């Protein structure tokens, strides 16, 4: 599922600026 | 047409107060901005009480004034390390405009200081912790409650653009919700004075608009396509464009392509698709009718503008709250001590501040 994507993708936390 | 002469009559009016009032907010800002206040406090006036966040130039941590035993948050810049990591401007910047702005969803700076090693400062304590959390945890935000939220992002940036500052800096970590329920935004660092255009490379890959990733000179728009992203994030639980490695969100971002949950109404699709515009000619926030293409779209026909700016709508969740200085909305982090050294450091960079 396009959830399952999310969790795979590692980018369920906090997210730094580039 | 789609309204009746009451309801045309009614908003049209509705439209030309909102004119009025930002014109006199522009005057009130201008006049703050040229001359802004400095030294309004010291750091023996407050005890620490514990860390509620930490960064590359500093932390920010819970004080609790001495003299009135209010509490505040007290964000903390090594001067050495903001002028190593190039963030001079960034950081005088950043105070100028929280001295100067004033809005019911932006954190009121209530006083500023420096030492010989560090930059203080003092704003109001928002105890709900970051919308962040709280998304994750509840996983997705109805979208009434993602409605709530949203109104409040399109308002302050309605109030910014008039102001001619562009946000840049949009995300759920960046929102932290208040007693009340209702949002505050924090953060200024890449916030910027732009009438026209500009040019920096800055923000978050999944907020990113498609013009900052291909190095385009871009515009006030870049906020409007942050608020779809936002909208998408609360309403889904995820973001619309992501992958493992930040390139792969560029190519989602720049494909004109989104996709959406089966839950997702088709207002709010259809409005997300207009903000997700990476047609900039075509994009809900940059064209003629300016922010009123978004504040009279469909999936905000239920929102009561005036009520949300005056607090007075009941929010849809309210942060657990145990009595001044709670802190149990925040990550725990290690207590470092605040050194402060004999002699000045970085002095002539930091006059200003
Ligand atoms: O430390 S912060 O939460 N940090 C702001 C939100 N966190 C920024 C962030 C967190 C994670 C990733 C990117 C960015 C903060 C700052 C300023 C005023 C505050 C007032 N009351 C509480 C906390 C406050
Ligand atoms: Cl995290």
């Amino acid at each position: 599922t396009t959830y399952a994507d999310f969790i795979a993708s590692g980018r369920t936390g906090r997210r730094n600026s580039i | 047409g789609h309204m009746g002469n009451a309801a045309a009559a009614k908003k049209g009016s509705e439209q030309e107060s909102v004119k009025e009032f930002l014109a006199k907010a522009k005057e009130e800002f201008l006049k703050k901005w040229e001359s802004p206040s400095q030294n309004t406090a010291q750091l023996d006036h407050f005890d620490r009480i514990k860390t509620l966040g930490t960064g590359s130039f500093g932390r920010v941590m819970l004080v609790k004034h001495k003299e009135t035993g209010n509490h505040y948050a007290m964000k903390i810049l090594d001067k050495q390390k903001v002028v190593k990591l190039k963030q001079i401007e960034h950081t005088l910047n950043e105070k100028r405009i929280l001295q100067a702005v004033n809005f019911p969803f932006l954190v009121k700076l209530e006083f500023s200081f420096k030492d010989n090693s560090n930059l203080y400062m003092v704003m109001e304590y928002v105890p709900g912790g970051e919308m962040f959390s709280h998304l994750r945890r509840i996983g997705r935000f109805s979208e009434p409650h993602a409605r709530f939220y949203a109104a409040q992002i399109v308002l302050t940036f309605e109030y910014l653009h008039s102001l001619d500052l562009i946000y840049r800096d949009l995300k759920p970590e960046n929102l932290l919700i208040d007693q009340q329920g209702y949002i505050q935004v924090t953060d200024f660092g890449f916030a910027k004075r732009v009438k026209g255009r500009t040019w920096t490379l800055c923000g978050t890959p999944e907020y990113l608009a498609p013009e900052i990733i291909l190095s385009k000179g871009y515009n006030k728009a870049v906020d409007w396509w942050a608020l779809g992203v936002l909208i998408y994030e609360m309403a889904a639980g995820y973001p619309p464009f992501f992958a493992d490695q930040p390139i792969q969100i560029y190519e989602k971002i720049v494909s004109g392509k989104v996709r959406f949950p089966s839950h997702f109404s088709s207002d709010l699709k259809d409005l997300l698709r207009n903000l997700l515009q990476v047609d900039l000619t075509k994009r809900f926030g940059n064209l003629k009718n300016g922010v009123n293409d978004i504040k009279n779209h469909k999936w905000f026909a239920t929102t009561d503008w005036i009520a949300i700016y005056q607090r007075k709508v009941e929010a849809p969740f309210i942060p657990k709250f145990k009595g001044p200085g709670d802190t149990s909305n925040f990550d725990d982090y290690e207590e470092e001590e605040i050194r402060v050294s004999i002699n000045e450091k970085c002095g002539k960079e930091f006059t200003e501040f």
